[PDB]
């Protein structure tokens, strides 16, 4: 029973006024039912097909394909740690087995609290500045594993 | 800024031309970049690119002539346009003309970004802007374009 | 333009693909993701040649075959060392994750990967990790699937997409987890899903009909027929295995159902395997239904024919022209009535009044596509006979090919193609009382009352032609539409008009005629093509003669004491109380039928004849030509104790019983002549096939596989002895694998597709002379019907508006794809369906009568009061009652009638 409210509706309706086509405007209107509710749900897909016209097919495969648009229920914050290869060369193994030990889970899975979702990122476009780490569009440079307990503390 | 200054938007500076700009910001795939699945992307489709020699100079966007270009070639242009053209070509003795924001990274003891001409070996880069390896490694691969 | 392959000159065309070129020479080039009728796109990578420059070169660079042009003075290599190891390769990493379940596969021999697999000659594998697996959906009744076994060639979802329209399949996924089906589990609601069987060259989208009752397809045994679902005729190649027909593919035909079937006709065989089918002839006395052979029910049905004093007979629109003709020569031509009524026979005469007098152009299926504006009037022919709306689709998207065809990119690249056209869309105009499935795609719908349409056709006649008559009381609002109808028509060098006689009014078929001929009159290239209800209603139409009603008063006037049914429900053109009382009125009453109807109770003498699976005969097209459809298998080889033959050949020998009191069991060429000599019209039926002493080279044609397997254990659990094979002494094909379908043969009648390498569906391109196009040595079918010199005249008759009425409700059909067929009903896999019996009302008509939607609703028509469960259409009119024709109980011809006391229950 999934049912846009009037702030997603009117920013969907906006951004299809920037386009030539509300195909065109798909995208952000998933990104924008994301940054609402945490990710897409089932009805949602229909939702967009509904306001833009096109087919709910094309909505479930524009949702699948890109990699950060959650189909799934996440957290409430989402790490991402780059899976990169200068990020490998800076270390981000120890990143990750710091990230493990901390939150007792595995990359694509979430806390029990609902709290963190652990992810690897294609690349953070930050290759320069050491091992880098976002969460909740807030980027993180030159981490250690010594580091990541307490940059992880002073989220919600 | 520019939409409020009088630019970006309509009769720039008196001229009579019409242009507005928008940011798409994407939903997150490293094949997005490609220019036709780049166009199928901003066309809110599954970003699988498209077959030349159908270019997108002819048929891009929406069927639309379009073209895609790079920050640092649209960034390049504005001092052509203002500094001069054989000052453009002046700037460096190789075949290979203008500025291009070089530099090492990976365990180097200065990791960073530097505009340098065309021409300017690597072992220049690292061993001055980079600083070169740190102590205790040796150096055994680069790559000269990242990945 | 020629090109050189393998040091060796070809002249092939310049402006098609490379592929298709190679193909089209008898060449093999192993593919994926190309189809003839989809265009061309690179999601495999399996057409690759070596191409080079000029004649003298070595190193080469691998292309695309599919992504090539075929222009002059290419230079390709296809059997060299690195272009046959890199698409070993790429079958390599195709079947790399692939699931070892070939034995268990719905494909088997059907399969193209098998056959590309072992073209490319890849049998040893050195991956040894591990596999990729999806779950699979419930896409519905029909479409069984598996996708594990997918390669990701993306030919279903472009075919789905692209071509049939559909909104459910679609591309999910990334990189290697890809996925092909529905965002959810439900029914594929397009009506063209059953062609992505054949599509899919792996084993994901199957036949679920075909999977329950599976055998492989050279166990098959095949014969060229015809649809018998509705007027289209597409060509099908139905095959069975141990006594029951299993399935039915696609047969190809470059001018009628060159690849794509529909829904219903790929579905709907499962009325000839029920097991409730008259099998022998029932006689009864009293109460009492014995069973006799044919000789003495042809001895005793000629008796009691001979003490009657008048013998009538009741042909059908379903039966073959050999059939009617046969029951029009055992009884008299000034009694003999086509089972029909009388107002659907009157739109049935004057629909072929305009083809074959109108002076007007009839395309066929595949030129429908050409067409540059389409006005449907009256008709849902998405619904009806819904290859017309494919084709229609494909008119519709002759706009973008124009688009990118000015911009001098090639023809075989449709994704350039819609890339050019960005929803640029021929003009499609439809009319309906509803709405209609091609709305996504139509310039405009015009939800109205038949009559409201019918005045709409009349107005854009006389707009396009002040000699039209004119129309009064036309608002504005609908004249500024008409307008643009009228501007979009006339700038349209081909303007195609559809209409039919399923619309259930005069009017709208004179509205098109008056259209069409209005757009002849300005040099327009205008086509017509009218929708007929059945497979052969056309064929009765030619052959003529009087309506059920007539039979009806002839029945309980005491004129007539013997009436002979053909192959006639008799409760679909008729109401059901009135034939029941007139036959049983009948001191003698015969059904020659092969299904169990209701008219077989309190029916004297029941002939079991056969369908089309066993039974030879001829039926003639919407657009009029006359193709001709052969038995499948013969019904006495297992339980020869049923007889079951063909209705002509019934009604031949009880005619010859009648006459010389001897029975004469005759041959189908006979029939042929005796109609192209008795009618002068019906001629041109002796051209679509030859006789019967026809050979390639001095053998027939074999209705099964070389590889036909258990001949000798087939019929082992009855009789150890083999017995001897049937003899077809009708028509050019042999029961057995002992005649002739090679590609190469002089011939336009093909049973199946298969060549060596080529064991899928997609064999036929081997029996073409160029892919894609028309069938070599011809296309079944002769045309039978010449443009006249001259057109007709401008129908003066112009309808008044449609005025609700207080107590009174007008009848607006709807025509389901699934359940508006007499003989698609009775199949148990479309029971789960067709939609449950309902009745749509307008929102303002329930309101006033205080019926809310999901509700039982009592009306009265024939004095029965019936309740049917209510639902709300938005695109109804007010003053009017929608019902779902061909279903139990709700009669075709209902469409347009009154209704009375719609009460609540
Ligand atoms: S499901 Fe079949 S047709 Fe569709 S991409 Fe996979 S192999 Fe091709
Ligand atoms: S689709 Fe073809 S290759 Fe795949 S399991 Fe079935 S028969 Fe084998
Ligand atoms: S369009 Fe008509 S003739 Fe063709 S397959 Fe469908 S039901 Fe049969
Ligand atoms: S490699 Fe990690 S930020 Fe680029
Ligand atoms: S057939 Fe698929 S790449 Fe040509
Ligand atoms: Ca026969």
């Amino acid at each position: 029973a999934f049912e846009l409210s009037a702030a997603e509706r009117e920013a969907i309706e906006h951004e299809m006024h920037h386009y030539e086509d509300p195909r065109a405007a798909s995208i952000e209107a998933l990104k924008i039912v994301q940054k609402q509710r945490g990710w897409v749900p089932d009805g949602a897909i229909h939702a967009i097909a509904d306001v833009l016209g096109i087919p709910a097919s094309d909505v479930e495969g524009v949702a699948t394909f890109y990699s950060q648009i959650f189909r799934q229920p996440v957290g409430r914050h989402v790490i991402r740690y780059c899976d990169s290869v200068v990020c490998h060369i800076n270390g981000y193994q120890g990143i990750q087995a710091a990230l493990e030990k901390k939150l007792n889970i595995k990359p694509g899975q979430t806390t029990f609290d609902g709290r963190f979702t652990l992810l690897p990122t294609c690349c953070l476009g930050n290759c320069d500045k050491g091992p880098n780490m976002m969460i909740d569009e807030d980027t993180h440079a030159h981490l250690t594993p010594e580091a990541i307990p307490e940059l992880l503390e002073r989220y919600k | 800024e520019a939409t409020e200054a009088g630019l970006l938007g309509k009769n720039i500076m008196g001229t009579g031309f019409d242009f507005e700009l928008f940011v798409h910001t994407g939903a997150g795939r490293y094949i997005c970049g490609e220019e036709t699945a780049l166009i199928n992307s901003l066309e809110g489709r599954r970003a699988n690119p498209r077959s030349k020699p159908p270019f997108p100079a002819t048929s891009g966007a929406w069927g639309k002539p379009t073209c895609v270009n790079n920050v640092e070639t649209l960034c390049n242009v504005p001092a052509i346009l203002a500094n001069g053209v054989e000052w453009y070509q002046n700037i460096s003795k190789s075949k290979d003309a203008g500025t291009k924001l070089m530099g090492f990274s990976g365990r180097v003891k200065n990791p960073g970004l530097w505009e340098l001409p065309f021409g300017t070996t690597a072992r220049e880069i690292l061993e001055d802007y980079a600083g070169g390896m740190r102590d205790g490694l040796k150096f055994k691969a680069w790559q000269p374009g990242g990945a | 333009a020629t090109i050189h392959v393998d040091g060796k000159e070809y002249e092939v065309n310049g402006a098609d693909n490379l592929l298709e070129a190679c193909l089209s020479l008898g060449l093999d080039i192993p593919y994926f993701c190309w189809h003839p009728a989809l265009g061309s796109v690179g999601a495999c990578r399996q057409c690759a040649v070596k191409q080079y420059q000029n004649a003298e070169d070595t190193r080469g660079r691998l292309v695309m075959s599919c992504m090539t042009p075929a222009s002059d003075g290419t230079f390709i290599s296809i059997d060299d060392e690195e272009a046959k190891q890199f698409r070993e390769s790429v079958v390599e990493w195709l079947m790399t994750n692939h699931p070892h379940d070939c034995p268990v596969c719905e494909e088997g021999g059907n399969c193209h990967l098998q056959d590309m697999t072992v073209m490319t000659g890849h049998s040893f594998r050195r991956y040894r990790f591990t596999k990729r697996t999806h779950r699979n959906q419930d896409l519905g009744p029909f479409i069984s699937h598996e996708m594990n076994r997918c390669i990701a060639c993306y030919r279903c979802v472009r075919y789905y997409k692209d071509y049939a329209g559909g909104t459910d399949l679609g591309v999910y996924g990334a990189h290697d987890n890809v996925y092909f089906g529905r965002p959810e589990d439900g029914t594929l609601e397009s009506e063209f899903s059953g062609n992505l069987v054949e599509i899919c060259p792996t084993g994901v989208f199957t036949d679920k009909t075909h999977s329950e009752r599976y055998n492989r397809k050279w166990d098959m045994q095949f014969a060229p027929s015809i649809c018998q679902q509705c007027s289209i005729g597409c060509n099908i190649s139905p095959g069975e295995r141990y006594g029951e027909l299993r399935r039915i593919e696609n047969r190809y035909n470059g001018t009628v159902n060159h690849y794509f079937l529909c829904d219903r006709g790929r579905f709907g065989y499962g009325y000839v395997n029920l097991k409730d089918r008259p099998r022998q002839p029932v006689q009864r006395r009293g109460d009492d239904f014995i069973t006799l052979n044919a000789e003495q029910a042809m001895q005793g049905a000629a008796d009691i024919l001979r003490q009657s004093k008048k013998v009538i007979g009741i042909g059908s629109p379903r039966a073959s022209v050999e059939s009617n003709f046969a029951l029009r020569e055992l009884v008299g031509e000034e009694n003999f009535y086509t089972g029909i009524a009388h107002g659907e026979q009157e739109r049935l005469q004057l629909a072929l009044k305009v083809l074959r007098e109108g002076g007007i152009y009839t395309p066929a299926l595949r030129e429908i596509e050409s067409y540059d504006a389409v006005l449907v009037l009256g008709e849902d022919v998405t619904q009806t006979g819904a290859r017309v709306a494919l084709a229609v689709r494909q008119a519709v998207k002759g706009k973008a090919r124009e688009m990118a065809a000015a911009q001098k990119v090639a023809d075989w690249q449709i994704a350039a193609i819609l890339n050019i056209g960005q929803r640029a869309k021929h003009p499609l105009f439809v009319t309906n009382v509803d709405d209609t499935r091609l709305d996504d795609i139509a310039a405009w719908t015009y939800r109205a009352p038949v009559e409201d349409q019918a005045r709409l056709g009349f107005a854009i006649a006389h707009a396009l032609d002040n000699s039209a008559p004119a129309v009064d009381g036309i608002e504005p609002e609908l004249q500024s539409k008409i307008d643009v109808i009228v501007q979009a028509l006339a700038g349209a060098k081909k303007p195609l008009i559809i209409s039919g006689t399923n619309a259930g009014s005069l009017e709208v078929i004179q509205a098109a005629a008056n259209v069409a001929k209005a757009l002849k009159g300005r040099g327009a290239d205008v086509g017509i093509t009218m929708i007929a209800r059945s497979v052969n209603s056309m064929g009765l139409g030619i052959m003529g003669g009087g309506s059920l009603e007539e039979a009806l008063t002839e029945l309980e006037t005491g004129r007539a004491d013997a009436v002979v049914v053909l192959e006639n429900d008799l409760h679909r053109h008729a109401s059901a109380t009135r034939v029941n009382a007139a036959l049983a009125k009948a001191p003698l009453v015969m059904v020659v039928d092969h299904q169990r109807t209701a008219i077989m109770e309190n029916a004297h003498l029941v002939l079991s004849a056969a369908s089309f699976a066993e039974s030879d005969g001829t039926v003639i097209n919407n657009e009029g030509r006359a193709q001709r459809f052969f038995q499948v298998y013969d019904p006495a080889y297992y339980d020869s104790k049923t007889v079951m033959l063909e209705s002509w050949r019934w009604l031949h020998s009880l005619h010859s019983t009648l006459l010389s009191r001897e029975v004469d069991w005759t041959q189908l060429d006979h029939v042929i002549d005796a109609v192209v000599a008795k009618i002068p019209e019906l001629a041109g039926i002796k051209d679509a096939a030859p006789d019967a002493t026809f050979r390639i080279r001095g053998q027939k044609l074999a209705r099964e596989p070389h590889r036909y397997s258990g001949r000798t254990a087939m019929r082992a659990n009855i009789s150890v002895h083999e017995p001897r094979q049937p003899q077809d002494i009708d028509t050019m094909f042999t029961f057995s694998m002992e005649g002739n379908n090679q590609p190469t043969a002089h011939r336009s009648q093909v049973p199946f597709a298969w060549a060596p390498g080529w064991n899928s569906p997609q064999a036929w391109n081997k029996f073409q002379d160029e892919v894609g196009g028309k069938l070599r040595f011809g296309d079944p079918g002769v045309r039978l019907f010449e443009t006249s010199e001259n057109g007709l005249d401008y129908f003066t008759s112009v309808p008044a508006r449609f005025q609700p009425q207080d107590g009174k409700w007008r009848i607006a059909p709807y025509y389901h794809l699934f359940g508006s067929d007499e003989l698609s009903q009775r199949a148990p896999v479309f029971q789960s369906r067709m939609p449950q019996p309902y009745i749509k009302l307008n929102p303002a008509d329930a309101a006033k009568l205080g019926v809310n939607a999901g509700t039982r609703v009592s009306f009265s028509y024939d004095g029965n009061t019936v309740t049917l469960p209510v639902e709300i259409a938005e695109g109804l009119t007010a003053g009017q009652v929608g019902l779902p024709m061909g279903m139990s109980g709700i009669a075709p011809v209902l469409a347009g009638a009154h209704l009375e006391d719609l009460k609540e229950a």
